Protein backbone atom coordinates (compact mmCIF):
# COMPACT_ATOMS: atom_id res chain seq x y z
CA UNK A 1 0.00 0.00 0.00
CA UNK A 2 2.66 2.50 0.98
CA UNK A 3 4.79 1.91 -2.11
CA UNK A 4 1.80 2.13 -4.43
CA UNK A 5 0.66 5.38 -2.90
CA UNK A 6 4.19 6.73 -3.25
CA UNK A 7 4.51 5.99 -6.95
CA UNK A 8 0.97 7.32 -7.21
CA UNK A 9 1.92 10.68 -5.71
CA UNK A 10 4.82 10.59 -8.15
CA UNK A 11 2.54 10.10 -11.14
CA UNK A 12 0.17 12.86 -10.08
CA UNK A 13 3.06 15.27 -9.54
CA UNK A 14 4.55 14.32 -12.91
CA UNK A 15 1.19 14.81 -14.59
CA UNK A 16 0.99 18.33 -13.23
CA UNK A 17 4.62 19.18 -14.02
CA UNK A 18 4.71 17.59 -17.46
CA UNK A 19 1.24 18.73 -18.46
CA UNK A 20 -1.48 16.73 -20.20
CA UNK A 21 -0.06 13.89 -22.25
CA UNK A 22 -2.95 13.80 -24.71
CA UNK A 23 -1.36 16.83 -26.40
CA UNK A 24 -4.04 18.90 -28.17
CA UNK A 25 -4.91 18.02 -31.77
CA UNK A 26 -5.45 14.45 -30.62
CA UNK A 27 -7.96 15.55 -27.99
CA UNK A 28 -9.80 17.58 -30.61
CA UNK A 29 -9.88 14.46 -32.77
CA UNK A 30 -11.50 12.49 -29.96
CA UNK A 31 -14.09 15.14 -29.13
CA UNK A 32 -14.96 15.58 -32.80
CA UNK A 33 -15.29 11.87 -33.48
CA UNK A 34 -17.56 11.33 -30.48
CA UNK A 35 -19.63 14.26 -31.70
CA UNK A 36 -20.11 12.66 -35.10
CA UNK A 37 -21.12 9.36 -33.51
CA UNK A 38 -23.73 10.83 -31.19
CA UNK A 39 -24.94 12.88 -34.15
CA UNK A 40 -25.68 9.96 -36.45
CA UNK A 41 -27.21 8.12 -33.49
CA UNK A 42 -29.95 10.69 -32.79
CA UNK A 43 -29.00 10.49 -29.13
CA UNK A 44 -30.83 13.04 -27.14
CA UNK A 45 -29.03 14.34 -24.05
CA UNK A 46 -29.99 13.09 -20.62
CA UNK A 47 -31.53 16.01 -18.70
CA UNK A 48 -31.35 16.80 -15.03
CA UNK A 49 -33.88 14.90 -12.89
CA UNK A 50 -36.86 17.17 -12.24
CA UNK A 51 -38.35 17.74 -8.81
CA UNK A 52 -41.48 15.87 -9.89
CA UNK A 53 -40.31 12.58 -11.38
CA UNK A 54 -42.64 9.64 -10.97
CA UNK A 55 -39.80 7.08 -10.99
CA UNK B 1 60.45 14.03 -0.43
CA UNK B 2 63.78 12.60 -1.36
CA UNK B 3 63.98 13.91 -4.89
CA UNK B 4 60.54 14.50 -6.44
CA UNK B 5 60.16 10.69 -5.70
CA UNK B 6 59.08 7.61 -7.60
CA UNK B 7 57.13 8.45 -10.59
CA UNK B 8 53.95 6.31 -10.80
CA UNK B 9 51.43 6.37 -13.63
CA UNK B 10 47.92 7.56 -13.05
CA UNK B 11 45.01 5.24 -12.93
CA UNK B 12 41.80 5.44 -14.92
CA UNK B 13 38.46 3.93 -14.48
CA UNK B 14 38.18 0.91 -16.73
CA UNK B 15 34.83 -0.76 -15.98
CA UNK B 16 31.72 -0.46 -14.03
CA UNK B 17 29.74 -3.44 -12.93
CA UNK B 18 26.27 -3.17 -11.53
CA UNK B 19 24.21 -5.98 -9.99
CA UNK B 20 24.00 -5.63 -6.35
CA UNK B 21 20.79 -4.49 -4.82
CA UNK B 22 22.44 -3.38 -1.60
CA UNK B 23 25.68 -1.68 -0.70
CA UNK B 24 28.69 -3.68 -1.52
CA UNK B 25 30.70 -3.77 1.55
CA UNK B 26 33.44 -6.09 0.79
CA UNK B 27 35.78 -7.26 -1.99
CA UNK B 28 38.24 -10.07 -1.92
CA UNK B 29 40.35 -11.67 -4.63
CA UNK B 30 41.06 -15.29 -5.18
CA UNK B 31 44.76 -16.53 -5.10
CA UNK B 32 44.88 -17.25 -8.89
CA UNK B 33 43.24 -14.15 -10.39
CA UNK B 34 40.37 -16.09 -11.44
CA UNK B 35 37.47 -14.75 -9.51
CA UNK B 36 36.83 -11.97 -7.14
CA UNK B 37 34.10 -11.97 -4.44
CA UNK B 38 31.77 -9.41 -2.93
CA UNK B 39 29.70 -9.21 0.29
CA UNK B 40 26.62 -7.06 0.42
CA UNK B 41 23.76 -5.62 2.31
CA UNK B 42 21.76 -7.62 -0.19
CA UNK B 43 22.80 -10.61 1.98
CA UNK B 44 24.44 -12.35 -0.83
CA UNK B 45 27.94 -13.19 -1.62
CA UNK B 46 28.67 -12.88 -5.31
CA UNK B 47 31.57 -14.19 -7.17
CA UNK B 48 32.67 -12.34 -10.31
CA UNK B 49 34.96 -13.28 -13.16
CA UNK B 50 37.96 -10.97 -12.84
CA UNK B 51 38.53 -10.79 -16.54
CA UNK B 52 35.12 -10.32 -18.12
CA UNK B 53 33.43 -8.95 -15.08
CA UNK B 54 30.50 -11.34 -15.47
CA UNK B 55 28.82 -12.70 -12.50
CA UNK B 56 29.61 -16.34 -11.85
CA UNK B 57 27.75 -17.27 -8.78
CA UNK B 58 25.46 -15.90 -6.17
CA UNK B 59 25.52 -17.47 -2.68
CA UNK B 60 22.82 -17.00 -0.11
CA UNK B 61 22.83 -17.82 3.48
CA UNK B 62 23.65 -14.89 5.59
CA UNK B 63 20.75 -13.40 7.42
CA UNK B 64 22.00 -9.91 7.49
CA UNK B 65 24.54 -7.68 5.77
CA UNK B 66 27.66 -9.40 4.91
CA UNK B 67 30.50 -7.34 6.06
CA UNK B 68 33.69 -9.24 5.48
CA UNK B 69 35.00 -11.81 3.07
CA UNK B 70 38.20 -13.79 2.82
CA UNK B 71 39.31 -16.45 0.42
CA UNK B 72 41.72 -18.81 1.89
CA UNK B 73 44.97 -19.45 0.14
CA UNK B 74 45.77 -22.86 1.43
CA UNK B 75 42.27 -24.24 1.44
CA UNK B 76 39.27 -23.89 -0.74
CA UNK B 77 37.21 -21.86 1.64
CA UNK B 78 35.44 -18.59 1.97
CA UNK B 79 35.06 -17.00 5.25
CA UNK B 80 32.53 -14.43 5.70
CA UNK B 81 31.21 -12.52 8.57
CA UNK B 82 28.19 -10.32 8.95
CA UNK B 83 26.13 -7.92 10.92
CA UNK B 84 24.24 -11.11 11.80
CA UNK B 85 26.81 -12.27 14.29
CA UNK B 86 27.78 -15.22 12.29
CA UNK B 87 31.01 -16.22 10.75
CA UNK B 88 30.73 -18.86 8.19
CA UNK B 89 33.00 -21.12 6.35
CA UNK B 90 32.00 -22.06 2.93
CA UNK B 91 33.48 -24.97 1.17
CA UNK B 92 33.82 -23.81 -2.36
CA UNK B 93 34.04 -27.38 -3.42
CA UNK B 94 30.25 -27.61 -2.92
CA UNK B 95 29.25 -24.01 -2.51
CA UNK B 96 27.84 -24.69 0.88
CA UNK B 97 28.59 -23.84 4.35
CA UNK B 98 30.45 -26.45 6.28
CA UNK B 99 31.17 -24.67 9.48
CA UNK B 100 30.05 -21.76 11.51
CA UNK B 101 31.97 -20.03 14.27
CA UNK B 102 29.84 -19.03 17.03
CA UNK B 103 30.18 -16.61 19.85
CA UNK B 104 30.47 -12.90 19.20
CA UNK B 105 27.85 -10.86 20.92
CA UNK B 106 27.23 -8.43 18.17
CA UNK B 107 27.92 -7.68 14.60
CA UNK B 108 31.21 -8.83 13.34
CA UNK B 109 32.85 -6.14 11.47
CA UNK B 110 36.01 -7.86 10.22
CA UNK B 111 38.08 -11.02 9.75
CA UNK B 112 41.30 -12.39 8.50
CA UNK B 113 43.32 -15.56 8.14
CA UNK B 114 46.73 -16.36 9.53
CA UNK B 115 48.80 -17.11 6.41
CA UNK B 116 50.49 -20.26 7.76
CA UNK B 117 48.90 -21.47 10.97
CA UNK B 118 45.19 -22.09 10.10
CA UNK B 119 43.52 -19.79 12.47
CA UNK B 120 40.84 -17.15 11.85
CA UNK B 121 40.71 -13.72 13.48
CA UNK B 122 37.60 -11.67 13.78
CA UNK B 123 36.55 -8.19 15.05
CA UNK B 124 33.21 -7.24 16.56
CA UNK B 125 31.15 -4.39 17.74
CA UNK B 126 31.19 -6.05 21.11
CA UNK B 127 34.76 -4.73 21.54
CA UNK B 128 36.48 -7.99 21.27
CA UNK B 129 38.27 -9.85 18.69
CA UNK B 130 38.64 -13.55 18.56
CA UNK B 131 41.07 -16.07 17.46
CA UNK B 132 39.29 -19.04 16.13
CA UNK B 133 40.70 -22.45 15.39
CA UNK B 134 39.44 -23.07 11.92
CA UNK B 135 39.55 -26.77 12.26
CA UNK B 136 37.59 -27.14 15.51
CA UNK B 137 35.54 -24.04 15.49
CA UNK B 138 36.93 -23.02 18.82
CA UNK B 139 37.66 -19.77 20.53
CA UNK B 140 41.32 -20.18 21.02
CA UNK B 141 41.57 -16.68 22.50
CA UNK B 142 39.47 -13.72 23.17
CA UNK B 143 41.17 -10.36 22.84
CA UNK B 144 39.64 -8.03 25.31
CA UNK B 145 41.12 -4.56 25.19
CA UNK B 146 39.53 -1.78 23.19
CA UNK B 147 36.51 0.15 24.63
CA UNK B 148 34.54 0.37 21.42
CA UNK B 149 33.89 -1.63 18.41
CA UNK B 150 36.75 -3.10 16.80
CA UNK B 151 36.75 -2.24 13.16
CA UNK B 152 39.58 -3.63 11.05
CA UNK B 153 41.92 -6.41 11.93
CA UNK B 154 44.97 -7.64 10.13
CA UNK B 155 46.99 -10.76 10.73
CA UNK B 156 50.70 -11.30 9.97
CA UNK B 157 53.21 -14.10 10.45
CA UNK B 158 56.16 -12.44 12.08
CA UNK B 159 56.09 -10.42 15.33
CA UNK B 160 52.87 -8.67 16.45
CA UNK B 161 50.75 -11.23 14.66
CA UNK B 162 47.53 -9.45 15.16
CA UNK B 163 47.10 -5.75 14.27
CA UNK B 164 43.82 -4.26 15.10
CA UNK B 165 42.07 -0.97 15.41
CA UNK B 166 38.82 0.24 16.71
CA UNK B 167 36.42 3.05 16.86
CA UNK B 168 37.97 4.08 20.18
CA UNK B 169 40.82 5.41 18.12
CA UNK B 170 43.55 3.28 19.52
CA UNK B 171 45.43 0.49 17.98
CA UNK B 172 46.46 -2.55 19.93
CA UNK B 173 49.00 -5.13 18.77
CA UNK B 174 48.26 -8.56 19.93
CA UNK B 175 50.69 -11.27 20.78
CA UNK B 176 48.82 -14.31 19.38
CA UNK B 177 50.00 -17.02 21.76
CA UNK B 178 49.37 -14.94 24.83
CA UNK B 179 46.26 -13.24 23.65
CA UNK B 180 47.54 -10.06 25.28
CA UNK B 181 48.53 -6.69 24.08
CA UNK B 182 52.13 -5.75 23.43
CA UNK B 183 51.58 -2.27 22.11
CA UNK B 184 49.05 0.42 22.37
CA UNK B 185 49.18 3.32 19.96
CA UNK B 186 47.00 6.21 20.68
CA UNK B 187 47.94 8.68 18.02
CA UNK B 188 44.74 8.96 16.10
CA UNK B 189 42.23 11.45 17.29
CA UNK B 190 39.21 9.80 15.64
CA UNK B 191 38.15 6.27 14.84
CA UNK B 192 40.57 3.97 13.18
CA UNK B 193 38.80 2.25 10.46
CA UNK B 194 41.48 0.79 8.36
CA UNK B 195 44.91 -0.63 8.52
CA UNK B 196 47.22 -2.20 6.09
CA UNK B 197 50.50 -4.08 6.16
CA UNK B 198 53.21 -3.38 3.63
CA UNK B 199 54.14 -6.46 1.58
CA UNK B 200 57.97 -6.07 1.96
CA UNK B 201 59.00 -3.32 4.27
CA UNK B 202 57.90 -4.66 7.63
CA UNK B 203 55.83 -1.60 8.24
CA UNK B 204 52.16 -0.87 8.64
CA UNK B 205 49.72 1.98 8.14
CA UNK B 206 46.57 3.14 9.77
CA UNK B 207 43.86 5.45 8.60
CA UNK B 208 41.61 7.83 10.46
CA UNK B 209 39.27 10.64 9.42
CA UNK B 210 41.89 13.05 10.36
CA UNK B 211 45.01 11.51 8.84
CA UNK B 212 47.00 8.40 7.99
CA UNK B 213 49.94 7.16 9.95
CA UNK B 214 52.70 4.67 9.04
CA UNK B 215 54.35 2.59 11.66
CA UNK B 216 57.58 0.69 12.29
CA UNK B 217 57.56 -2.93 13.33
CA UNK B 218 57.42 -4.09 16.03
CA UNK B 219 56.15 -1.82 18.62
CA UNK B 220 54.86 0.75 16.20
CA UNK B 221 57.31 3.58 16.23
CA UNK B 222 55.77 6.53 14.55
CA UNK B 223 57.60 6.92 11.19
CA UNK B 224 55.38 9.21 9.00
CA UNK B 225 52.15 11.00 8.81
CA UNK B 226 50.40 11.27 5.43
CA UNK B 227 48.11 14.19 5.46
CA UNK B 228 45.88 15.30 2.79
CA UNK B 229 42.47 13.97 2.29
CA UNK B 230 40.01 14.22 4.99
CA UNK B 231 36.95 12.17 5.07
CA UNK B 232 35.94 9.21 7.02
CA UNK B 233 38.25 6.85 5.28
CA UNK B 234 37.34 3.20 5.06
CA UNK B 235 40.07 1.63 3.00
CA UNK B 236 43.82 1.44 2.89
CA UNK B 237 45.43 -0.91 0.45
CA UNK B 238 48.92 -1.39 -0.91
CA UNK B 239 50.71 -2.73 -3.94
CA UNK B 240 54.18 -4.22 -4.02
CA UNK B 241 54.93 -1.14 -6.17
CA UNK B 242 54.47 1.07 -3.14
CA UNK B 243 51.07 2.37 -4.13
CA UNK B 244 48.85 3.07 -1.23
CA UNK B 245 45.18 3.75 -1.86
CA UNK B 246 42.87 5.50 0.43
CA UNK B 247 39.08 5.15 -0.01
CA UNK B 248 36.52 7.36 1.74
CA UNK B 249 32.91 7.81 2.67
CA UNK B 250 32.52 10.88 0.60
CA UNK B 251 33.40 8.98 -2.50
CA UNK B 252 36.95 10.21 -2.78
CA UNK B 253 39.93 8.05 -3.50
CA UNK B 254 43.56 9.08 -3.33
CA UNK B 255 46.70 7.37 -4.42
CA UNK B 256 49.85 7.73 -2.41
CA UNK B 257 53.50 6.98 -2.61
CA UNK B 258 54.06 4.69 0.31
CA UNK B 259 57.54 6.10 0.90
CA UNK B 260 56.91 9.76 0.91
CA UNK B 261 53.28 10.56 1.28
CA UNK B 262 53.30 12.09 -2.12
CA UNK B 263 49.70 12.02 -3.15
CA UNK B 264 49.97 11.75 -6.89
CA UNK B 265 46.37 11.34 -7.81
CA UNK B 266 42.96 12.22 -6.61
CA UNK B 267 40.01 10.35 -8.02
CA UNK B 268 36.46 11.53 -7.43
CA UNK B 269 34.13 9.21 -9.27
CA UNK B 270 30.68 9.64 -10.64
CA UNK B 271 27.83 8.00 -8.81
CA UNK B 272 25.71 5.52 -10.64
CA UNK B 273 23.01 6.28 -13.10
CA UNK B 274 20.23 6.42 -10.66
CA UNK B 275 21.25 6.84 -7.16
CA UNK B 276 21.75 9.98 -5.25
CA UNK B 277 24.86 12.12 -4.85
CA UNK B 278 24.99 11.37 -1.14
CA UNK B 279 25.29 7.59 -1.76
CA UNK B 280 28.84 7.90 -2.79
CA UNK B 281 32.08 6.61 -1.44
CA UNK B 282 33.82 3.45 -1.40
CA UNK B 283 33.42 0.96 1.32
CA UNK B 284 36.30 -1.13 0.19
CA UNK B 285 38.68 -1.97 -2.53
CA UNK B 286 41.32 -4.44 -3.58
CA UNK B 287 44.11 -5.31 -5.96
CA UNK B 288 44.18 -8.39 -8.17
CA UNK B 289 47.14 -10.67 -7.84
CA UNK B 290 49.00 -8.96 -10.71
CA UNK B 291 48.75 -5.53 -9.14
CA UNK B 292 47.27 -4.39 -12.45
CA UNK B 293 43.72 -3.74 -11.42
CA UNK B 294 42.13 -1.89 -8.58
CA UNK B 295 38.61 -2.93 -7.67
CA UNK B 296 36.25 -0.78 -5.60
CA UNK B 297 33.02 -1.56 -3.66
CA UNK B 298 30.72 1.31 -3.60
CA UNK B 299 27.59 2.51 -1.87
CA UNK B 300 26.05 3.22 -5.21
CA UNK B 301 25.83 -0.58 -5.44
CA UNK B 302 28.53 -1.02 -7.96
CA UNK B 303 31.88 -2.42 -8.54
CA UNK B 304 34.40 -0.28 -10.32
CA UNK B 305 37.54 -1.49 -11.82
CA UNK B 306 40.48 0.83 -12.32
CA UNK B 307 43.29 0.22 -14.72
CA UNK B 308 46.66 1.81 -14.71
CA UNK B 309 47.03 4.17 -17.68
CA UNK B 310 49.60 2.98 -20.25
CA UNK B 311 50.36 6.36 -21.99
CA UNK B 312 50.74 8.18 -18.73
CA UNK B 313 53.94 10.27 -18.83
CA UNK C 1 35.64 -23.28 36.64
CA UNK C 2 34.46 -25.03 33.47
CA UNK C 3 30.89 -26.27 33.24
CA UNK C 4 29.89 -29.74 32.35
CA UNK C 5 27.11 -28.35 30.11
CA UNK C 6 27.21 -29.25 26.33
CA UNK C 7 25.19 -28.41 23.20
CA UNK C 8 24.18 -30.11 20.05
CA UNK C 9 25.84 -27.59 17.81
CA UNK C 10 29.20 -27.94 19.46
CA UNK C 11 29.89 -31.56 18.68
CA UNK C 12 32.60 -32.64 16.23
CA UNK C 13 31.98 -32.08 12.53
CA UNK C 14 34.40 -31.74 9.66
CA UNK C 15 37.36 -32.51 11.74
CA UNK C 16 39.52 -32.76 8.63
CA UNK C 17 40.91 -29.73 6.88
CA UNK C 18 40.68 -29.77 3.15
CA UNK C 19 44.03 -28.62 1.93
CA UNK C 20 44.05 -27.22 -1.54
CA UNK C 21 45.53 -29.56 -4.14
CA UNK C 22 47.74 -28.85 -7.06
CA UNK C 23 45.04 -28.52 -9.68
CA UNK C 24 42.64 -26.80 -7.25
CA UNK C 25 45.27 -24.09 -6.91
CA UNK C 26 47.93 -24.77 -4.39
CA UNK C 27 50.08 -21.75 -3.32
CA UNK C 28 53.11 -23.29 -5.00
CA UNK C 29 51.61 -22.71 -8.43
CA UNK C 30 50.51 -19.21 -7.44
CA UNK C 31 53.97 -18.10 -6.37
CA UNK C 32 55.41 -19.18 -9.71
CA UNK C 33 52.69 -17.75 -11.94
CA UNK C 34 52.92 -14.52 -13.98
CA UNK C 35 49.44 -13.33 -13.31
CA UNK C 36 49.64 -10.17 -15.40
CA UNK C 37 50.19 -12.01 -18.67
CA UNK C 38 47.40 -14.48 -17.89
CA UNK C 39 45.03 -11.67 -16.93
CA UNK C 40 45.80 -9.77 -20.12
CA UNK C 41 45.35 -12.74 -22.43
CA UNK C 42 42.10 -13.80 -20.78
CA UNK C 43 40.84 -10.24 -21.12
CA UNK C 44 41.76 -10.18 -24.80
CA UNK C 45 39.97 -13.49 -25.33
CA UNK C 46 36.86 -12.12 -23.62
CA UNK C 47 36.95 -9.03 -25.82
CA UNK C 48 37.24 -11.18 -28.93
CA UNK C 49 34.29 -13.30 -27.79
CA UNK C 50 32.24 -10.15 -27.26
CA UNK C 51 33.15 -8.91 -30.73
CA UNK C 52 32.12 -12.24 -32.23
CA UNK C 53 28.79 -12.07 -30.40
CA UNK C 54 28.29 -8.56 -31.80
CA UNK C 55 -8.36 1.18 -46.15
CA UNK C 56 -9.10 2.40 -42.66
CA UNK C 57 -9.43 5.49 -44.81
CA UNK C 58 -10.73 6.97 -41.57
CA UNK C 59 -8.67 7.29 -38.40
CA UNK C 60 -7.66 9.88 -35.81
CA UNK C 61 -4.01 9.03 -36.00
CA UNK C 62 -1.02 8.56 -38.26
CA UNK C 63 1.48 6.16 -36.85
CA UNK C 64 2.52 6.74 -33.25
CA UNK C 65 5.01 3.79 -33.34
CA UNK C 66 7.66 5.34 -35.59
CA UNK C 67 11.06 5.50 -33.89
CA UNK C 68 10.06 3.96 -30.57
CA UNK C 69 12.88 1.45 -30.05
CA UNK C 70 12.25 0.35 -26.36
CA UNK C 71 15.07 2.44 -24.83
CA UNK C 72 17.80 1.40 -22.44
CA UNK C 73 15.69 1.82 -19.25
CA UNK C 74 16.35 -1.84 -18.35
CA UNK C 75 20.08 -1.37 -19.04
CA UNK C 76 20.38 1.54 -16.62
CA UNK C 77 20.91 0.37 -13.08
CA UNK C 78 19.71 2.89 -10.61
CA UNK C 79 20.90 3.23 -7.04
CA UNK C 80 17.54 4.54 -5.77
CA UNK C 81 15.01 2.14 -4.41
CA UNK C 82 11.96 3.79 -5.62
CA UNK C 83 13.17 4.66 -9.09
CA UNK C 84 14.84 1.45 -9.99
CA UNK C 85 13.19 -0.20 -12.93
CA UNK C 86 12.88 -3.32 -10.79
CA UNK C 87 10.74 -1.39 -8.33
CA UNK C 88 8.56 -0.03 -11.13
CA UNK C 89 7.90 -3.50 -12.41
CA UNK C 90 7.13 -4.72 -8.91
CA UNK C 91 4.83 -1.81 -8.25
CA UNK C 92 3.14 -2.36 -11.62
CA UNK C 93 2.60 -6.00 -11.02
CA UNK C 94 1.19 -6.18 -7.51
CA UNK C 95 -1.05 -3.17 -7.19
CA UNK C 96 -4.14 -3.53 -9.38
CA UNK D 1 7.44 18.22 -27.25
CA UNK D 2 6.07 16.10 -24.38
CA UNK D 3 7.04 12.98 -22.46
CA UNK D 4 4.55 10.60 -21.00
CA UNK D 5 5.20 9.40 -17.49
CA UNK D 6 5.60 6.00 -19.19
CA UNK D 7 9.20 7.07 -19.97
CA UNK D 8 10.46 10.37 -18.52
CA UNK D 9 14.18 10.05 -17.93
CA UNK D 10 15.69 10.54 -14.53
CA UNK D 11 19.38 10.25 -14.39
CA UNK D 12 21.73 10.26 -17.30
CA UNK D 13 22.69 7.20 -19.22
CA UNK D 14 24.90 4.95 -17.17
CA UNK D 15 27.68 5.22 -19.66
CA UNK D 16 27.59 8.99 -19.92
CA UNK D 17 28.24 9.80 -16.31
CA UNK D 18 31.44 7.77 -16.03
CA UNK D 19 32.79 8.81 -19.40
CA UNK D 20 33.88 6.81 -22.42
CA UNK D 21 37.23 5.32 -21.26
CA UNK D 22 35.74 3.10 -18.59
CA UNK D 23 33.63 0.17 -19.38
CA UNK D 24 30.39 -0.07 -17.45
CA UNK D 25 28.63 -3.40 -17.48
CA UNK D 26 25.63 -4.46 -15.47
CA UNK D 27 25.93 -8.02 -14.32
CA UNK D 28 22.66 -9.37 -13.18
CA UNK D 29 21.86 -13.04 -12.80
CA UNK D 30 25.17 -14.93 -13.07
CA UNK D 31 26.80 -17.71 -15.12
CA UNK D 32 28.52 -21.00 -14.24
CA UNK D 33 25.32 -22.04 -12.46
CA UNK D 34 26.00 -23.15 -8.97
CA UNK D 35 26.49 -26.94 -9.19
CA UNK D 36 29.79 -25.84 -10.71
CA UNK D 37 32.76 -25.66 -8.52
CA UNK D 38 34.85 -22.60 -7.94
CA UNK D 39 38.09 -24.45 -7.31
CA UNK D 40 37.63 -27.81 -8.95
CA UNK D 41 38.90 -30.84 -7.19
CA UNK D 42 41.78 -33.03 -8.19
CA UNK D 43 40.97 -36.52 -9.64
CA UNK E 1 27.91 27.58 16.55
CA UNK E 2 27.87 25.63 13.28
CA UNK E 3 27.39 22.36 15.14
CA UNK E 4 24.35 23.57 16.99
CA UNK E 5 21.85 20.85 16.13
CA UNK E 6 18.20 21.77 15.67
CA UNK E 7 16.27 19.78 18.26
CA UNK E 8 14.51 16.97 16.44
CA UNK E 9 11.21 17.57 18.18
CA UNK E 10 9.07 15.00 16.63
CA UNK E 11 5.90 15.29 14.65
CA UNK E 12 5.21 11.72 15.49
CA UNK E 13 6.68 10.80 18.87
CA UNK E 14 3.80 23.23 -6.16
CA UNK E 15 3.96 24.42 -9.76
CA UNK E 16 1.90 23.89 -12.91
CA UNK E 17 2.60 23.68 -16.65
CA UNK E 18 1.22 26.13 -19.20
CA UNK E 19 0.32 23.35 -21.64
CA UNK E 20 -2.90 22.95 -19.65
CA UNK E 21 -3.87 26.37 -20.99
CA UNK E 22 -3.27 25.42 -24.63
CA UNK E 23 -5.20 22.19 -24.18
CA UNK E 24 -8.17 23.67 -22.34
CA UNK E 25 -8.54 26.62 -24.69
CA UNK E 26 -8.25 24.17 -27.58
CA UNK E 27 -11.17 22.10 -26.30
Amino acid sequence: TRLYLKAEQERQHNYLKDGPYITAEEAVAVYTTTVHWLESRRFSPIPFPPLSYKH
Amino acid sequence: TMPKPQWHPPWKLYRVISGHLGWVRCIAVEPGNQWFVTGSADRTIKIWDLASGKLKLSLTGHISTVRGVIVSTRSPYLFSCGEDKQVKCWDLEYNKVIRHYHGHLSAVYGLDLHPTIDVLVTCSRDSTARIWDVRTKASVHTLSGHTNAVATVRCQAAEPQIITGSHDTTIRLWDLVAGKTRVTLTNHKKSVRAVVLHPRHYTFASGSPDNIKQWKFPDGSFIQNLSGHNAIINTLTVNSDGVLVSGADNGTMHLWDWRTGYNFQRVHAAVQPGSLDSESGIFACAFDQSESRLLTAEADKTIKVYREDDTAT
Amino acid sequence: QLSKQYSSRDLPSHTKIKYRQTTQDAPEEVRNRDFRRELEERERAAAREKNRDRWDDDVVFKNCAKGVDDQKKDKRFVNDTLRSEFHKKFMEKYIK
Amino acid sequence: EVVLHEDKKYYPTAEEVYGPEVETIVQEEDTQPLTEPIIKPVK
Amino acid sequence: QEWKIPPCISNWKVHINENFAKLAEAL
